């Protein structure tokens, strides 16, 4: 249906009638199919800046009698449903949590024949740990009839077992504090149908239908239409005994009143019994129009069933009548979603879904848009009201009410509805609703908390990292498609904040990701969309760091090509603390040099004299590497500063060990001799001089390499936990902690895992746990290898040689003499 | 064509493309077979190498006294090596490694090659050079070889008219992309290129 902005806001203020929910289903189970049926039936449409579809809005209208069945506060017969997009596979764990966290209900799709698969089971655990209420739909019933050709009782028992498996999971992992959350067909919390053909039903739908033909209230009718209820055809009498007086078998009500009608349509139509179909159709009052009256086989069956039991209706009914509203759910989810005090003014405001309190908006992800390369924030208002122009406290991951770290007090350019692929600007948006924001992508990388109270803590943070720990070289197979790849990378880089595309000195096109899989999907998107050209891709390579462990053995000296200029310097390690402070914005390149020096001096033990003479950071003008001017009375020193900084940018981008970035490297310029005439100390002269002196100084300062390390968090059932440790113990894994969820038998194992040991990790963990483990890993820290990188046999040296060969460099690492002044 | 057989030759920071030592040996031989002779090396930047090898050496303005204008080369590749790089950074400050080139002349031009012990490009040597070549500077269809500086290595200046009659091909001696500004390591000079790099004997006395 098409709505105006006024209408949307109108049914957005009625948060009691909103359903924040997602669809939990395996892709091979027609997840996309059932989602389509929902959109084509209840999808909302607006009365030019497009976005990647992240959420769909649905509108459902019900009767006054229906609204009374809802066991939670309601207002009116209008209902706003937010269908939050879900990942296509479990492996995308971090974003599987992202979706669930902003949803209160979940439509869980299971299979008729295969029942509940391993992954749907795992995701359900997570959804339950998030305190999300489930409603089940048994899909692909079509197959049970057409292929297996099962009997009505056999099909019934199949559903019974399926529902049994689901509730085994539900009663085990659903939190006690939610009450009985198990699903019961007789209660209308389980639907049956076939997404393919587009039909589905609930016991309530058939109960409403027969309610009159039996002079009975809907409640006790659907109570009978499942379980051991039998309507004797001969006596016209209801019974709880599956045999009559003479000992003959009685058919249960489900089989008799629900399955039988459907079974007859399937038989009459697929057997081309042209004389039965008409009689059977009028019986159920299924009227076909013109063209439809000629169809046959599956073509006809599809139209008949679609008109008989529209799938979307059976699903919407459950979603509205049984899924919790923002009001109902936030009352028991708030404590879980707030990283602060339970009785806080803000946590309280979240339980009450208070639209008047200080803002508490959750940004679950950043969405690519058509408005330049900018990203639109996506999330949910858990408290207060978000407004266009409203100034808000952008609280990032590292934020803590104490410090002012990771804090940005900016203004919301625009508040917009995420109508699937399109954007709709609105004045404001009360608590309980899902919404998008404009002008925040430069303050938030992916997730964070927006607040208007300077005493509010972050909301349950989702750990991410932009560190490109894995990368590959991209290369067109046909040299004419080059431009298509160049624009393709420029495109790829824009569709994802955590993807990196750059050119190495040698001119190679590099794509860097946050993990094996993440980089995998990026290369697939590039070769089919962003570029669409046949590409030659080198095997995945891990990103390392080059660093020093001591001060240079001696002063590093280098001379310019024309022999008229000289730079004397020395390299020394920077403390991890300081490197962390730089990487975390505390020590800032853009900061005032005097305010910044105070911090390095007071908080980090730097001579304020040195901290005041920082010439630059690097690489990329902000890395954890520094140049310090410690020269005395050097004439025209400032006239070569731009050149020296430039050299530093290149030197720290690709170090002398094997082309890897530098980290924690301090360079002290001790002395400089220059030609009196500027004509003889331009960029061409100084740049190579500074760069070579740096390499020399580096090589003299006890060279080493650093490897990236993940922090992995694994959810897993007690039984299969043993598989976790089994895998970690052959990948230099290191257990951080092993916590158990109070009631449930769910464990959370945390461990450090070297990134170069993580290739094919989820695959192995999958097997070792029977697919019951739920992995989540983010880059945590860099680790300096003990071994000598210059030794080809040592571990660090083994890495170096392989890489140097791969790059076509001279196998052996150059000595400092190579870059030192030749004399 | 004097580049021998194989793929299209191009210049890159990764090194000269489609230019093996064996191809050089072929190109060099075929050059002598056609009456050409090696006279030294010229180091420069990539685009310059592209222009020189495929468009030929062409006269241009240079920063010195008019009387010393010409095409500068060196018999010792280590000297020419120092010029095989960008002289100016690009927008971001990138300074790329260049390429070494081998310079050949028609043997018919050898009667015009002279040497001196004096330091070239200086007013105290002009008089002696003008004596050797039998005419006032600048050089024309003649060349002068001498110390590029006091106690320094030898350089050769080809008069512009003579320079335009050169044939220039790539060297098998690579520059170092990871050590721009460094000096040429003799061990990186292919022994087989060294074997074909002897210089002609230049006259110490005028014609
Ligand atoms: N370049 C060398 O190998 C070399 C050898 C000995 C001495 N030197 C010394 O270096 C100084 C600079 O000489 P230079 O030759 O490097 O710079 P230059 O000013 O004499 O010539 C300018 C540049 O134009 C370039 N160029 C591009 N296309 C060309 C073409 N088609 N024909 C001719 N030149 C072309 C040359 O490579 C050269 O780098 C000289 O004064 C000399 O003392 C250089």
């Amino acid at each position: 249906v098409a709505f105006t902005v006024d209408q949307m806001r109108s049914l957005m203020d009625k948060v009691t009638n909103v359903r924040n929910m997602s669809v939990i289903a395996h892709v091979d189970h027609g997840k996309s199919t059932l989602t389509d049926s929902l959109v084509q039936r209840a999808g909302i449409i607006s009365a030019g800046i497009t976005i990647k579809s992240t959420a769909i809005s649905l509108y459902s209208e019900m009767s006054d009698e229906d609204v009374k069945e809802i066991k939670q506060k309601t207002d009116g017969n209008s209902f706003l449903i937010n269908l939050i997009d879900s990942p296509g596979h479990v492996d995308f764990s971090s974003e599987v949590t992202a979706a669930l966290r902003v949803t209160d209900g979940a439509l869980v799709v299971v299979d008729t024949i295969e029942g509940v698969c391993v992954q749907t089971e795992t995701v359900l655990r997570q959804a339950l740990g998030e305190r999300i209420k489930p409603v089940v739909v048994i899909n692909k019933v079509d197959r049970a009839l057409l292929e297996l050709q099962v009997s009505k009782e056999d099909l019934y028992q199949t559903f019974a077992r399926t529902v049994e498996s689901v509730n085994v999971i539900v009663s085990t992992y659903a939190d006690e504090v939610l009450g009985d959350v198990q699903v019961y067909p007789a209660r209308g919390t389980v639907a049956f149908g076939s997404g393919l053909h587009g039909w589905a039903f609930t016991i309530r739908q058939f109960a409403t239908r027969y309610a009159k033909k039996f002079g009975v209230d809907k409640a006790k009718m659907m109570d009978r239409l499942w379980g051991d209820s039998f309507f004797n055809p001969k006596t016209k009498k209801w019974t709880n005994k599956d045999t009559d007086a003479e000992g003959k078998p009685l058919e249960r009500a489900f089989n008799m009143f629900i399955l039988d009608p459907i079974f007859r349509l399937f038989t009459a139509i697929m057997n081309f019994k042209k004389d039965e179909i008409p009689v059977l159709l009028e019986k159920l009052e299924i009227v076909l129009k013109g063209d439809e009256k000629d169809l046959e086989g599956k073509a006809l069956l599809k139209v008949v069933m679609r008109k008989f039991l529209p799938a979307a209706d059976a699903l919407l009914e459950m979603i509205v009548l049984h899924l919790p509203s923002p009001v109902t759910a936030q009352a028991y989810r708030a404590e879980q979603l707030y990283e602060g005090p339970a009785d806080d003014a803000n946590c309280i405001a979240i339980k009450n879904c208070d639209p008047k309190a200080d803002l508490m908006l959750y940004v679950s992800k950043m969405v690519p848009t058509s408005d330049k390369g900018r990203f639109y924030a996506f999330g949910r208002v858990f408290a207060g009201t978000v407004k266009s122009g409203q100034k808000v406290r952008i609280q990032g991951p590292n934020y803590v009410p104490g410090k002012k770290d990771d804090l940005f007090i900016k203004a919301i350019q625009r508040v917009v509805l995420m109508m699937g692929r399109f954007v709709e600007p609105i004045d404001d948006c009360p608590a309980g609703n899902i919404i998008g924001l404009v002008g925040i992508d430069q303050f938030l990388l992916k997730t964070g908390t927006l607040t208007t109270s300077e005493t509010a803590h972050n909301m349950k943070v989702m750990k991410f990292s932009v560190s490109p720990v894995v990368q590959v070289a991209v290369e067109v197979k046909n040299a004419n498609d080059l431009p298509k790849l160049v624009e393709g990378l420029k495109r790829l880089s824009k569709s994802d904040p955590c993807v990196l595309t750059y050119m190495s000195e040698s001119g190679e096109h590099i794509v860097a990701g946050t993990g094996e899989l993440h980089l995998e999907i990026c290369l697939q998107d590039l070769e089919h969309d962003h570029a669409g050209v046949p590409l030659k891709i080198s095997p995945p390579v891990v990103a390392y760091r080059e660093t020093v462990e001591s001060e240079s053995s001696q002063t590093a000296l280098s001379k310019s090509p024309n022999k008229h200029n000289r730079i004397y310097l020395k390299a020394e390690p920077i403390d991890e603390e300081v490197s962390l402070a730089i990487e975390n914005g505390i020590i800032n390149p853009r900061d005032d040099f005097k305010a910044r020096a105070r911090i390095m001096a007071d908080d980090y033990g730097w001579d304020v004299t040195d901290a005041r003479k920082i010439w630059c950071f690097g690489p990329d003008g902000n890395g954890p590497n520094l140049v310090i001017d410690q020269t005395k009375a050097v004439q025209y020193l400032h006239e070569i500063k731009d050149s020296v900084v430039a050299a530093f940018q290149w030197a720290t981008k690709e170090g002398p060990i094997f082309g890897e970035e530098m980290r924690s490297v301090r360079v002290n310029i001790l002395d400089v001799t220059l030609h009196a005439d500027a004509i003889h100390r331009g960029g061409g002269q100084i740049i190579p001089t500074m760069r070579r002196a740096t390499y020399a100084g580096f090589l003299l300062a006890d060279p080493k390499i650093q490897e990236p390390v993940f922090l992995v968090e694994i959810q897993c059932p007690e039984q299969a936990v043993g598989g976790i440790y089994s895998v970690l113990n052959k990948k230099r894994g290191q257990v951080v902690s092993e916590e158990q969820r109070p009631g449930t038998p769910l464990f959370t194992v945390k461990a450090y895992l070297p990134v170069n040991e993580s290739f094919g990790f989820t695959g192995e963990l999958r097997q070792a746990t029977g697919g019951q483990a739920f992995p989540q890993m983010v880059f945590d820290h860099w680790s300096t290898l003990g071994s000598d990188p210059l030794d080809p046999t040592s571990k660090a040296g083994e890495i170096v040689l392989a890489a140097r060969k791969r790059h076509g460099m001279k196998e052996e690492v150059p000595g400092w003499q190579e870059y030192y002044d030749k004399l | 064509a004097f580049l021998g057989d194989g793929g299209d030759v191009s210049f890159s920071t990764r090194g000269t493309q489609n230019w093996t030592v064996e191809r050089l040996l072929q190109a060099h031989r075929q050059l002598e077979e056609r009456g050409y002779v090696f006279v030294g090396y010229h180091g420069t930047f990539l685009e310059a190498a592209q222009s020189i090898v495929f468009g030929g050496v062409r006269a241009r303005s240079q920063d010195l006294d008019a009387i010393w204008r010409g095409f500068y080369i060196a018999g010792d590749p280590a000297l020419a090596y120092g010029y095989a790089q960008d002289q100016e950074p690009d927008a971001r400050g990138r300074i790329r490694n260049g390429a070494l080139l081998r310079v050949y002349v028609p043997r018919s031009s050898l009667p015009g090659f002279y040497r001196t012990s004096l330091t070239l490009a200086a007013p105290e040597a002009a008089g002696e050079v003008e004596r050797l070549i039998g005419h006032p500077l600048p050089l024309r269809l003649d060349a002068i070889t001498g110390p590029a500086e006091e106690g320094g290595r030898l350089e050769t200046i080809l008069g512009w008219p003579l320079a335009e009659r050169t044939v220039v091909i790539p060297s098998a001696i690579p520059t170092d992309p990871r050590n721009v500004g460094g000096d040429l390591d003799p061990s990186s000079i292919p022994d087989k290129e060294q074997a074909i790099s002897a210089l002609p004997d230049y006259a110490s006395q005028p014609g």
